[PDB]
RNA sequence: UUAACCAUUGUAGGCCUAAAAGCAGCCACCAAUAAAGAAAGCGUUCAAGCUCAACAUAAAAUCAAAAUUCCAUAAUUUA
RNA sequence: CUCUUGGAUCAGGACAUCCCAAUGGUGUAGAAGCUAUUAAUGGUUCGUUUGUUCAACGAUUAAAGUCCUACGUGAUCUG
């Protein structure tokens, strides 16, 4: 029942290491490197909300897989009344 | 036979949800949460940790255990408290970019097979369905002094919502 | 209840009656007319792209039968063939078809007849394919073709030594 | 059935109700179904039309050529025979 | 014509079959019944085009077999009932296991049967002039067949 | 190869904010004889139930429509509306009633979803009714009565109703209303002849 | 065997069938099920 | 619009609810994979378990014609 | 605001069956029961009024069925 409460006070600490990252008690709390040591991908992903049908282009599977996800929408819709 | 449950280290006997359906399958009762609470020793403690437990016409004891859950995971890395019931508007933990990065850096490697998750919006994405899951609003940044004037408005938005069920709670006592 | 109808009245309504017109040759009897052309859907083309690709690229392509293994036992033989950068692929039998109709590889169609799963890479570690292979008993291997060149099992076995 | 034994060959156009039959065979439910059963496969590049045997322990040998039965007779005669 | 032999090891072996007679009538009819003119001009009695679909055991063929449409194989099938009833295929009698013989009672002479003899009840009370309960003759599936007569046939005796 | 389309969107619609069905209060012969002046089309929904006879509606009917609907319907993602007066004739006074003729809407439904889903209870609700009626959507009403004039234009029957009555050959107004000039012999009494040219 | 005016499958099990000249709903899993029109 | 075959996972999504895990709710509802809804149903004290939709593989193609004792006889095609 | 029925004798008939008979389902272990389908075969008792607006009580029975037939029936009898 004892959830952790909220941990940390040092904003610059929060962006600079992480206490959490640990998993062993033995094991010591990472710390971060350079932002210039890390792939430009990994900075370059999509922080807003997925593209919607409208955006995506219909060549593209990502398109087409919300499509799918849709038409199962709609099964399911019809088939909860029967 | 697969079982999979999500017990914690720290208390290591659940008992009747677990030890009878074990044991009317058949296995050794008292070793499975002692032996589970050897491996508690071994490791960290006190979070709910996946099992993939193999139970077997053999009766072996084969647990496979590791890296715990996301969601309590995260909620270190992000000061979070714990879940709100509301979740639609609940806001508690708000964290860098940078710090979503290298949080996951090793615990994406703790996949039963060697899953091939180069992607990490794959999990940044799950933890945001995982947030707003739970009573949380992930932002792409906070500002730590706009974290204290949140703060100072959730402690206020709490305190009202304690008197709004202890109304409730007197009400439904009353009836 | 229904008030009865004067006789004179009901005389009326029975010569009036509609009658519909008749045609002299019923429709499905007939020659069917020609169906219009149906549309490519940015499912083949984006698909056809990708096995050109997969073919032209790999140089070895290796045709087996699709034996329904199970999830947990499937992972192994991805993570397997994944520790030999081996890839697995599988595309509908239909846009299957029209490829292997005109292309390099034309006499591979009596082998894709059901279900079928593709074995490519880029490299000829066919000793690793075969030794994954034996892995699974039960799993047969139909042939292919290896470095461009058409074989059966028989001989894969050989050219692996 | 103690063991089962299958065999074909591909690249010759033939019988297909053997393959798809074999892949009934060799299907993890069917295989757990009759554990005692012993699935193998054996591809050949030779003009021999698929040949299916079962043999029992007993003595009982059932052979079975797909080269005009289909699949479901394979089945149908199987499970008669099992139960003998 | 395959036939499965059992010598246990058993085999199938394939025989020839004839072949349907050469020049069609009417080619480009999608059934076989509109290619040779058929359609409305066939009725219980035409043995020999009915014979043609029968299994020896007097069953129907499926209609993927056969490439009848839904209206012809309806039509067919229910020819062939009112032909077994009115005993025009001798030769098409079912099969006996292994004991059974026919019940040997005497046949009483059918024709038009559109039900089963056994399931039909006596009509005990018939009605006054026009309040009459009427007798079914005929199948209706059959109505609009080709008619010789002045006015439509009396389905209801 | 399964093929796959695109889905409908209901991005168009609107939900009202009441959406639920309000209470209708207890209180406040040529009525429901001959076709309907009122509320034959479709007003805001897609969806509504269709009557095909005259027939009065008291309180208790409204009741049985209103809870079925109410319980039933999502108020985020449904909305009903009523579409006929309230009980206002009286009759000996021991209750009120609402005269229907046919071809009246009785209640509309809307929202983001399609006339398959609300089939089974609108059909079901029909059948509780009075008189004989029968679920219909806007694709559903249209095509009736673009049959209705296609029957019309190609019967081949030389003789029709109107001709004769409307002429008097034989006759025959010495056997007929007054009313049947008008109606055309498509009603009889309270009744509505579906096929009748 | 209870006799009503429509009979409706009330399981998946449940089949239908035409014997002696009425229409019958059985259903071998729940005997309950089985009706005749 | 269908009859054939199937089912891996972030994690048991938060929430006084012990727990309420796709399924009491309650808001969110995203994730990987070719392909899988924080689930259209059952079912579990909660869990388990059964299904649906997905994976490849197939095929077909609206309303209508009761009380004395049965009561003409019969009949489907000739212009 | 009001204002023809009983009984005796002999019974003909319907099935919407009370008992006897053949069956399906069950929250049917056996024994008891509750419900539904089919069928008109013969049967279906004896005494009594302190209170009870077309009621009740005693003793029994395998059962003491519901109705139609100008109160079935007074040129057969009777209150
Ligand atoms: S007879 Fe030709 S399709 Fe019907
Ligand atoms: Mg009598
Ligand atoms: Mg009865
Ligand atoms: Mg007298
Ligand atoms: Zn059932």
């Amino acid at each position: 029942a004892l959830k952790d409460p909220e941990v940390c006070t040092d904003p610059t600490q929060l962006t600079t290491h992480a206490m959490g990252v640990n998993i062993y008690k033995e094991g010591q709390d990472v710390a971060l490197k350079a932002d210039s040591e890390y792939p430009t991908w990994l900075f370059q992903v999509n922080l807003g909300p997925p593209k919607k049908l409208e955006e995506l282009e219909p060549e593209s599977r990502e398109y087409w897989r919300l499509l799918r996800k849709q038409n199962i929408w709609r099964h399911n819709r019809l088939s909860k009344n029967k | 036979g697969v079982i999979r449950s999500i017990v914690r280290a720290g208390q290591a006997i659940p008992g009747p949800p677990l030890g009878p359906i074990l044991g009317q399958r058949g296995v050794s009762i008292n070793q499975f949460c002692k032996e589970f609470n050897e491996k508690t020793k071994d490791i960290k403690e006190g979070i709910p940790l996946p099992t993939k437990i193999f139970i077997k016409p053999d009766r072996t004891f084969e647990l496979k255990i590791g890296q715990p859950t996301v969601s309590y995971f995260l909620k270190a890395a992000a000061g979070i408290e714990k879940g709100a019931r509301h979740t639609g508007k609940e806001v508690a933990g708000l964290v860098s970019l940078k710090h979503v990065y290298e949080i996951a850096c090793v615990k994406a490697k703790d996949d039963a097979f060697a899953m091939q998750d180069v992607p990490l919006s794959s999990v940044v994405r799950s933890i945001i369905g995982s947030a707003r899951s739970l009573g949380i609003r992930v932002v792409k940044d906070l500002s730590a002094e706009e974290l204290e004037a949140f703060q100072k408005e959730r402690a206020v938005f709490l305190a009202a919502q304690k008197e709004a069920d202890l109304a409730a709670q007197a009400e439904a006592a009353k009836k | 209840h229904w008030r009865v109808m004067h006789f004179q009245r009901q005389k009326l309504m029975a010569i009036t009656e509609y009658i519909p017109p008749k045609p002299a040759i019923n429709p499905r009897c007939l020659p069917p007319p020609p169906k219009p052309p149906k549309e490519e859907s940015g499912l083949v083309r984006l698909l056809r792209q990708d096995i050109v690709a997969v073919f032209r690229d790999n140089r070895m392509i290796a045709v087996c039968q699709n034996v329904a293994l199970s999830a947990e036992d499937k992972l192994l033989l991805r993570h397997q063939l994944r520790k030999h950068k081996i890839f697995i692929k599988v595309f509908p039998s239909q846009v299957l078809k029209p490829f292997l109709e005109n292309s390099k590889y034309r006499n591979l169609l009596p082998l894709f007849v059901g279900h079928n799963l593709l074995l490519v890479s880029e490299e000829p570690k066919v000793k690793e394919m075969v030794r994954v292979l034996k892995s699974v008993p039960f799993l047969p291997l139909l042939g292919g073709c290896v470095d461009d060149t058409i074989l059966s099992r028989q001989g894969l076995v050989d050219y692996a030594k | 059935v103690k063991l089962v034994r299958v065999q074909f060959c591909p690249f010759e156009k033939n019988v297909e109700s053997t393959r798809t039959f074999l892949q009934t065979v060799s299907s993890e439910k069917v295989r757990a179904t009759n554990l005692n059963c012993s699935v193998i496969a054996d591809v050949r590049h030779d003009g021999s039309e698929p040949c299916v045997d079962v043999l029992f322990g007993d003595g009982y040998r059932l052979i079975m050529r797909g080269a005009h039965l289909t699949t479901q007779e394979m089945l149908s005669a199987l499970a008669s025979h099992i139960r003998d | 014509l395959r036939e499965v032999v059992k010598i246990t090891v058993i085999e199938g072996r394939i025989t020839e079959t004839p072949k349907a007679t050469p020049d069609p009538p009417n080619p480009s009819g999608q059934c076989p019944i509109c290619r040779w003119n058929l359609k409305h001009k066939y009725t219980y009695e035409d043995v020999l085009l009915l014979s043609q679909f029968i299994r020896p055991y007097g069953g129907m063929l499926p209609r993927r077999v056969t490439g009848l449409c839904r209206e012809e194989h309806r039509k067919i099938e229910e020819c062939v009932k009112m032909a077994h009833r009115a005993g025009l295929l001798p030769n098409h009698r079912p099969q006996l296991p292994e004991g059974c013989l026919p019940k040997d009672k005497p046949k009483l002479n059918r024709y038009l049967t559109r039900w089963a003899p056994k399931s039909v009840k006596p009509i005990y009370k018939k009605g006054h002039r026009w309040n009459k309960v009427g007798m079914a003759v005929g199948s209706p599936l059959l109505k609009d067949n080709v008619c010789y007569s002045r006015r439509p046939l009396k389905m209801m005796h | 190869l399964k093929t796959l389309l695109p889905v409908p969107t209901f991005e168009n619609v609107s939900i009202p904010e009441r959406s639920k069905l309000k209470f209708v209060e207890r209180v406040p012969l040529k009525d429901i004889r001959g076709p309907s002046t009122e509320a034959t089309d479709f007003t805001e929904g897609n969806f509504a139930i269709l009557a095909l006879g005259g027939g009065y509606l008291h309180w208790g009917h409204f009741e049985m429509m209103r809870l079925t609907i109410n319980r039933f319907m999502d108020p985020k993602n449904m909305f009903a509306i009523w579409r006929v007066p309230a009980p206002f004739k009286p009759i000996t006074i021991d209750h009120y009633v609402t005269p229907v003729k046919t071809g009246c809407l009785v209640v509309e439904m809307g929202g983001r979803c399609e006339f398959e889903e609300v089939k089974g209870i609108l059909n079901q609700v029909a059948h509780k009714l009075p008189f004989p009626a029968k679920a219909v959507s806007r694709k559903t009403l249209e095509r009736m009565h673009q049959n209705q004039r296609e029957r019309e234009l190609n019967n081949q029957n030389p003789w029709t109703f109107e001709h004769i009555a409307t002429a008097n050959m034989f006759g025959i107004r010495k056997f007929l209303s007054p009313y049947d000039l008008t109606q055309k012999g498509r009603y009889w009494g309270k009744f509505y002849m579906p096929k009748r040219v | 065997f209870k006799t009503k005016g429509v009979i409706k499958k009330r399981c998946k099990d449940c089949y239908k069938v035409k014997r002696r000249g009425r229409w019958f709903i059985l259903c071998k899993t729940n005997p309950k099920h089985k009706q005749r029109q």
